[PDB]
């Protein structure tokens, strides 16, 4: 005891999947990542700081561009996510090959649920304990959280990691449905502030956005980044006073 | 090669011409034209006479497992679309022949013909198939009768083929006939068909 | 004299 | 103690699969969705509560397409509930290939019946979690129940998940046979504000439908809802005073 | 014996496979179906019988056409029957697809007894949860029983479920092959009575039948299994309280 | 002991396979089948009294027919004897195809030996846990078991199942190779009349034998069986007075 | 290129052709086309030395292996039915050559000519295969009588396949000549048959 | 020890495979095969004693036949020696196929060693459990002791079985290369009967033989193993006086 | 106990599969190698130390040609390293084939960490128990490091093995992003000699470097490395004073 | 309680 | 005891 | 801590 | 006693 947990051909005597339970609970232990979805486009923001200072500002990286105009965080092991997005980027220029389109972020999120649902129905292989989410402009802007389950929820403004449990309860009270991009994309650096409940350094997270104008991957380099920053420490000063 | 088959109320009588593979010649003074398929089955084959051999064996293999399996003897109807789906598996192999499957059953006297190209039909009472067909089958028709017998249909069946072999010249001398009577599995043999060819001009 | 699950029937 | 729940391919003492039976109580863990058979139609109410104000208002959702005809609602886990979807839906395409014959809806429950049975006897995999509710109008109303265990069941009225055992009893007295479209409609509101044991509102449930007499599938809208929420809440309110 | 049961290769020490005994304790654990011989054909019945009102009885089967002139009943998981059944309608049909000859009742027996062998040979397949009597007319009456082992036993009246046990004890009494098939038909009816404890309905009972007289299953309707049912109905009643 | 008996791919200090062992305990539990052999064929009886007397009892049956001058007899679990009866009866038309000659006896028994034990050899499979008798006159009379182990064992005389305790004892003191046909017939009544312990009836047994001159196999009808049974019955009582 | 045969009380006798024919060329200077499948069984080939050779030694392999199983001696007539499924896998991919395979076995002796499109005629007595088969037919008549013996049928194997030597000159130096009495397994070489064709010179 | 002997691919602190120590006891539970070298040729006996008179005289079959000039006689699972020399004959087959020579001693005993070894290897596979001395004359005699094991050991004479450990300190006395090919045979029937423990006559014992006059294997029959087994006699029962 | 490393397809209740966790340590208690990056090329210093002086100087070894302009060094098992390094030459020379670019450092250390990630996942194979250093001047000289688990680090310089930690420590404080050729391979030499707790010897340590104005591949002589080593012995021997 | 003559001819 | 095997022989 | 191999290094 | 150390070369 506790289960029938070895295998990922159980369901333990309550019903659950304990094998796969457990994996989205790695995904807590690896970085914070936050996604936040406004009317003017969907940012995401992924921590950058991870490691000792002899490590390189730069840990790929972790928000990758899986389309055009299709972007991803990953949260877990950032080994998972090397395995899982190669498959994502494959199959958004597959959707391009058979119908040679925009791949809809609510159907490349599906077959990315898929490739986790494979490694949940057979028994020789583990479930990946990552959580990618999937933010992008279709033609409207949604943002999307995979499970290690393989279970597709879409979110209006979330975190997955570490932060995961901090920043739900931040986004109770400030998130509005009428935010502005910038307003958003600082909201977002908040919530990653939180996470490491400190002031946050623009040298140490990467940031990349799609809009509905733009309908492109697009990404803030550090040099813009900072008075985005400075704006969010002023929130997140205004959090650690009380 | 030209071959016949009647189907009798006492028996059936197949028929088929000497001819084997020794240059496009009689073997011995016999060649292989009559396969013992089971009990009260026999194969005779207008066509290739090595393809009639190897196929032969696998629808007599197939038959004599079919009797042991289900501790019932095969009927004719079975052997015959047995036959049709070995023939279109093994199509990618070189084949040509036109395959008479026939015997006695539980639901009467039958002989079924089975073509390269598909089917079991079930040829009733009368049947042709070669290139002497066209011949033997003009005397056929006038002296076929439902109601003959195995004396009358061993007459019938040398003298059809008969008059297909002066019209052949890749006719050989030489015609074996086969009884099932229910009672005797015979083979009348080289000796014994010569004279009935023999009331004619030989 | 619930269940033996409704699988069986 | 035992061990039988080990391997699904390894039988109780007690005769049965308590795997199985475990695949049955993750549906049993997961939320409520319901039918209702009428003879003018069938209706298929699922929950759209689940998340905070922090998911989409058009988030999950699971009463998806299977056909022009046929809708099919989940319970369980929402991963393994996609591919079954996923697999109905191919087919039921593939009935409409081979045929050109809008699949039957006795057949596809059939079929997928096969299916969740594939992952039942192999033991390299592992059975599913999901139960489906197989609703359509091939030329009759039909709503039959594929179990965990891949098992068919005709219904003239079920729910699958935790509200099951509520509505059952409700249907067991209300439920009729003479229930004609407006009727069943406003009865298995009724009987879903009892499974989640509070009011209903329209956006957190969506409801589909296959009418006799469209003989298409048609999804409802929550303006659609409306009128029949309005109905219902009468008897909501009457039946949760304790 | 204990360990020696949660593998299907592995035989006890004591000699017999305790995996295939609880295989075979899975019959038992579906409801009854009774199969009775006559000289004039095979009358199949099953307990068509569902718990709650809610399903629709008629559409619950128990109970297949087979062939056009075999018919099979099951006991077992309606689940585990569906791949057997699929499969046995196949097999009855490849015959006549190959030899243009209706399967012999015992071929198609063994054959289904085969791929039932099969699945409990190797250590990667689970055995079947069920059983079918197999009743069909194909020059003479028979009435088979395979069994999960997937071996065949010839019987002239024969019983699988829960009731198996009560028929059994019955029909060693009253069970006489000097029956025609009407008498059969009552006496089948009886039989299935004594197992459920009560009386039966025509509502409640499915029986299907292959006649010599015409080699063609057929289902008696509804209205023509009526005068049957009132005759074994007495009876049945006058043996559960004399 | 333990653990040495829980898989296939086991020894045990003694060099045993104790998995193979409880398979031989298999068929050594249920039921009487007899060879005895002369120098006028070799005989084959074998049971079929089979459990009550609803079950058909004049046939099933172990006397299985595998050519035409070559039989099996069986004994341990039915299922696994129908696959391996089935392997046998095409390994002998294999010899039929490729070579065009009736199978040696020898030959048949040593191929169904090599299936058994490549079953024993690979582990993810089990032994078969049947043994059968090979009993044939290709043009000499031999008498052969075939071994759940896949061994081969050629005796004058022996038996296998329930029964082999007692016929075996029973042939120590009484066998000779002396014997003709209708000696050896009776002889072999009197060993199975014993291993029930009691008077036999000509209907609930059965008799295969292959004669030398005739160099069928035939299956003895129970009208000829009956004037052997006379002879025996008062030899049996006569020894179950002791 | 041909080969002939007769089928003997006391053994069996076949006779082949030392060198090719191709009427300029010859395949080696010192070539052979009776090859030994086993202890009493021999292979006379018509056709590719090359087809036939290979195919001989793949027959010769598992004939011995059937001796080795039964601890008996097998018999021909399987033999030639194993050559018959070979030569069904070799006719997916053609080969074109005609094998004899012939011998003394427990149930009697014959020689059997076994065909790449199937089938095995058990050869009564008398047999040739090739394409000088016609004539080689006629020849093995004349001194056939049921009481020739095998030194008497060694001089009716060279006087049939003399029929081709005697008007394609080129090939009539060199010629083999096989006997098999049941004590021995003899090949007589070119040198004891050239003095038997010194009496018929060319 | 404990767990490391539950499958073949485990080895133990030790470096030991405890399994593969388990298949030699195997063979040391067999019947005794003795091998014996001169400088002529090499003379292989086997116990061809039966259980009983019931079994045949030659109990088929301990001395096999592999080529014309190679020979082995076995010892241990006489089930597994049935696939094992099956597939040594073909490889001594393959030989006279693809070089048309004898295939050497050594190198025939070499790729059944390599067989073996391939099953150790596998773990879903057991290794066979049988030893088999391959004897042969080439251009000198040789004689190996192939094991169970898959190791191959040349001996200048050995023993394998029950016999095994006896007939290896009986050796060490008496074996020496200054016997003759008759006086070989005869010391190695003089070591059957140490191994047995008890007098020899041609009804428990096998011999084959290679002799170089001839370059090929015979077969011995029981009437020239006359002169001696008188021979032996006498020595052995000197043995069972000391 | 555990069994969350009895296997690596289970996660740990805590969330992270501790079996790649535990092919890290594998690294541990192997032994040493830096990568010291700077903008004049990269440099890489590994252990070739190791065992006596039985063994030759160049213990072959530590300095893996990748190409001609990527080297890689490794730390862990030099046996689960030698299959990895052909797999990683092997890759690189495809990149070359399918495209006709240099591969750069990045894409092909992200291709090493995915055929990782193939055997982390499946459960027929072990994770590699190998860290890999990969350097390179694709354009920009950039070093990573390459977890077991098939994991992407960046670092300015870096270790593994047996000095890790220390070297991680003397860099911590000494290195800058500015330091000349010189004193970097000089810094990278004083911080190795620590890693082997004792001077460096110029014949325990194999260097190999790829400058960025050759953009070649170049492996440090045995004497030209003898005046650097021998600045970096003054300062080894500084710090074990204290 | 049987089903221990049953798997078993 | 009784049992020995038979494959032992 | 341990062990420096032979194989681990 | 030894009896594998025979059986390692």
């Amino acid at each position: 005891q506790m289960g029938y947990d070895r295998a990922i051909t159980v369901f333990s005597p309550d019903g659950r999947l304990f094998q796969v339970e457990y994996a989205r609970e790695a995904v807590k232990r690896g970085a914070t990542a936050i996604g936040i979805k406004c009317k003017e486009g969907v940012i995401l923001i992924a921590d950058k700081r991870v490691g000792s200072k002899l490590l390189e500002a730069d840990t790929i990286e972790k928000i990758y561009k899986i389309d055009e105009h299709i972007c991803a965080a990953t949260s877990g092991l950032v080994a998972d996510a090397r395995v899982l997005i190669d498959r994502a980027r494959i199959e958004a220029q597959i959707n391009r090959l058979t119908y040679d389109e925009p791949i809809t972020v609510k159907e490349l999120a599906k077959k990315i649920c898929d490739f986790k649902q494979q490694y949940t129905q057979y028994g020789g292989v583990r479930p990946f304990g990552v959580s990618l989410l999937i933010a992008g402009v279709d033609e409207v802007p949604k943002l999307y959280e995979t499970d290690p389950s393989g279970a597709l929820l879409e979110y209006k403004a979330t975190a997955i990691g570490m932060g995961r449990n901090a920043v739900t309860e931040f986004f109770e009270k400030e998130y509005r449905d009428d935010l502005s991009f910038d307003d958003a994309m600082v909201l977002g650096l908040v919530a990653m502030g939180l996470s490491i409940e400190s002031e946050l350094v623009p040298e140490n997270i990467e940031v990349g956005y799609v809009k509905v104008d733009d309908r492109t991957f697009k990404e803030v380099s550090p040099e813009e980044l900072k008075p985005y920053v400075e704006r969010a420490n002023e929130r997140i000063r205004e959090l650690l006073k009380k | 090669t030209t071959t016949v088959g009647l189907v009798c109320k006492d028996g059936v009588v197949m028929a088929t011409e000497k001819r084997a593979t020794m240059g496009n010649f009689i073997a011995s003074k016999a060649a292989k034209k009559i396969y013992q398929i089971a009990d009260r089955m026999a194969m005779t084959t207008a066509g290739s006479v090595g393809d009639a051999q190897f196929l032969a064996r696998i629808i007599k293999i197939e038959a004599n497992l079919y009797e042991i399996r289900r501790e019932r003897k095969p009927t004719v109807r079975a052997i015959a679309t047995l036959t049709s789906n070995l023939l279109n598996s093994y199509r990618y192999f070189p084949y040509l022949v036109q395959l008479l499957i026939g015997g006695i059953d539980s639901e009467g006297k039958s002989i079924y013909s089975i073509d390269p190209i598909g089917g079991a039909i079930e040829e009733k009472d009368i049947v042709a198939t070669g290139s002497g067909s066209l011949t033997a089958y003009g005397v056929l028709e006038d002296r076929f009768t439902p109601e003959i017998g195995v004396d009358e249909a061993v007459e019938l069946a040398v003298r059809a083929i008969y008059s297909a072999m002066k019209r052949d010249s890749a006719s050989g001398d030489g015609i074996d006939v086969v009884k099932i009577t229910e009672d005797e599995f015979y083979q009348y043999s080289p000796e014994e068909v010569e004279q009935i060819l023999a009331k004619f001009r030989k | 004299p619930d269940l033996k699950g409704v699988m069986f029937v």
